[PDB]
């Protein structure tokens, strides 16, 4: 449902 | 803050937004 | 929000998106009230009955916000928790009492034309302005009807309701770590918060000196927008001792 978010904030 | 609650885009350029007038003339 | 509209660009720039890591969806709203410090409810954080128990980690928070679903490159900003601190005599057990909590971001914030902080009241802004009849704000990016979900912000605005008005309509203990808002049924006008909008702020701008205060925070409800109910929210004032002590002590 939402776009993806970049990666820099998932790690 | 001491420009808490004060909007860019509104309070700081003397701009309303759509509804606020409804809330000053709530307060009486 | 139920019978809303959609926000203005920069309307609610304080307006936060508590954001779930895995599975990436909408968890709650909250309010920025520095560059470091985040509010919301703290039902929307822990509350075991439902099994929630988040850790900072589990989480994001996504600030400068309008579209729901929608990167917004250069325009919104993503920061990750330093530490969740609930209030210590939150009531998950029975009506919600003291939903409130805090959030410090790992660093702070940079303000622009869509990330900027609401006021917390003073005791005097709240003696005048908490009263009934008077109307706040609410905002939020939740369900758009109890039974469907927005493309961008809404935005709906509410008149406080007399205490005894909002102890009829429920029969939840109400404290006064509380208040209720939304029209009565002869009103004819409509409008509440609903699933989503949770954590997110009520506010009011003072008359006195035209900026905006967050008053309350959307806590509970039975149902959205249903006739002869209110939505309930936290008495921020009646609480900013505690946020105060958090803050000064982190
Ligand atoms: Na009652
Ligand atoms: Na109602």
């Amino acid at each position: 449902d939402f776009e993806e978010i970049p990666e820099e904030y998932l790690q | 803050e001491a420009d808490c609650g004060l909007r860019p885009l509104f309070e700081k350029k003397s701009l309303e937004d759509k509804t606020e007038r409804e809330l000053l003339e709530s307060y009486i | 929000i139920v019978e809303g509209s959609d926000a203005e660009i920069g309307m609610s720039p304080w307006q936060v998106m508590l954001f779930r890591k895995s599975p990436q969806e909408l968890l709650c709203g909250a309010s920025l009230i520095s560059d470091r410090w985040v509010l919301t409810a703290a039902h929307c954080l822990l509350y075991p009955p439902w099994d929630k128990n988040f850790t900072e980690n589990d989480l994001l928070v996504r600030i400068g916000k309008h579209s729901r679903t929608r990167y917004e490159r250069n325009i919104e900003k993503i920061s990750m928790l330093e530490k969740i601190y609930i209030h210590p005599r939150y009531n998950w057990r029975e009506n919600l009492d003291r939903d409130i909590a805090l959030m410090k971001l790992k660093k702070p914030v940079a303000f622009s034309d869509y990330i900027h902080p609401v006021c917390l009241p003073d005791r005097e802004t709240a003696a005048s302005l908490l009263q009934a009849g008077y109307k706040g704000r609410v905002t939020g990016w939740g369900n758009l009807k109890e039974t469907g979900q927005p493309s961008v912000l809404q935005v709906v605005n509410l008149p406080i309701v007399e205490r005894p008005v909002c102890k009829d309509s429920t029969r939840i203990r109400i404290t006064d770590n509380m208040f209720c808002a939304g029209y009565k049924p002869d009103e004819g006008k409509r409008g509440d918060a609903c699933e989503g909008d949770s954590g997110g702020p009520f506010v009011m701008k003072s008359p006195f000196n035209n900026r905006w205060y967050q008053m309350g925070i959307v806590s509970w409800g039975e149902g959205c927008d249903r006739d002869g109910k209110y939505g309930f929210y936290t008495h921020v004032f009646r609480l900013k001792k505690w946020i105060q002590k958090v803050i000064d002590q982190f």
